[PDB]
């Protein structure tokens, strides 16, 4: 470790300088500085990722209702008298329920 | 009659394509609000954190 | 080969990504409950002196 | 041993040369901000792991 002990030290000398470099006012100033850029950055990034909460409410929504009117217009052919009509609007809607439960299981 | 069970055939094997590309819409997008999340949860753990020079 | 193989390597990918950033916080320590319950600790406080009023 | 024994005296030599250039309060400084930056490391492969036991 002869090499490493020599690397070591050039290291720790370099670290010395910089130490020496730092005035202590204004690297402390500037050191709060940084810390508020950032701060506000990853406020920024948590915002855009709550979005997705309200992004995930809104899927929700929408597929629920559309479910719904699937619903209605198949009780309407049972009145008009076409039982194939319905399934099809009925096997439609338990599609939508199912992709409407997977959003709430996100959620 | 050979063509009409074959059109069946077709059409069943296509659906369940159809079905099956609809889910792999649906899985992209919440699988990107996820990529977002661990994204975002890293930089916290990083500004909290940080050692040495 | 596939379109299939190549998506379903992607998601994996994420998942590691979710899974590696819960990790992370799991290792640094959370301080956050102790901090928390001092919140809701100042909050029964403040319920006698709405009482008062 | 007249190899060995050589080898070992330009060793020793080499080490007093390095051991001048430790200023001891500087050099133990270095150590301690070393340790740390290793430690991050450390932390993070860590949480590679466990993250497939989830």
């Amino acid at each position: 470790a002869l090499f490493d002990r020599l690397g070591r030290v050039v290291r720790a000398n370099l670290n010395d300088l910089v130490s020496k470099a730092e005035d202590p006012e204004k690297v402390l100033e500037q050191a709060v500085i940084d810390m508020q850029e950032d701060l506000v950055q990853l406020r920024q990034a948590v915002a855009r990722t709550i979005a997705e909460e309200k992004r995930t409410e809104q899927r929700l929504n929408q597929d629920t209702q559309e479910a719904k009117k699937w619903e209605d217009r198949a009780k309407l052919a049972l009145t008009n008298g076409e039982e194939n009509l319905a399934r099809e609007a009925l096997a439609r809607k338990k599609s939508l329920t199912d992709t409407a439960a997977a959003y709430q299981t996100q959620l | 009659a050979q063509q009409r069970t074959m059109s069946e055939n077709l059409r069943r094997n296509l659906a369940a394509l159809e079905a099956k590309i609809s889910e792999a819409k649906t899985k992209k997008n919440m699988l990107q609000a996820r990529a977002k999340a661990a994204k975002a949860n890293a930089e916290l753990q990083q500004t909290l954190g940080g050692l040495g020079t | 080969s596939s379109a299939t193989s190549a998506f379903e390597r992607m998601e994996n990918k994420v998942l590691d990504m979710e899974a590696t950033s819960q990790a992370a916080g799991e290792l640094a320590g959370f301080g956050i409950e102790n901090q928390f319950a001092q919140l809701e600790a100042s909050s029964g406080v403040e319920d006698e002196l709405a009482a008062l009023k």
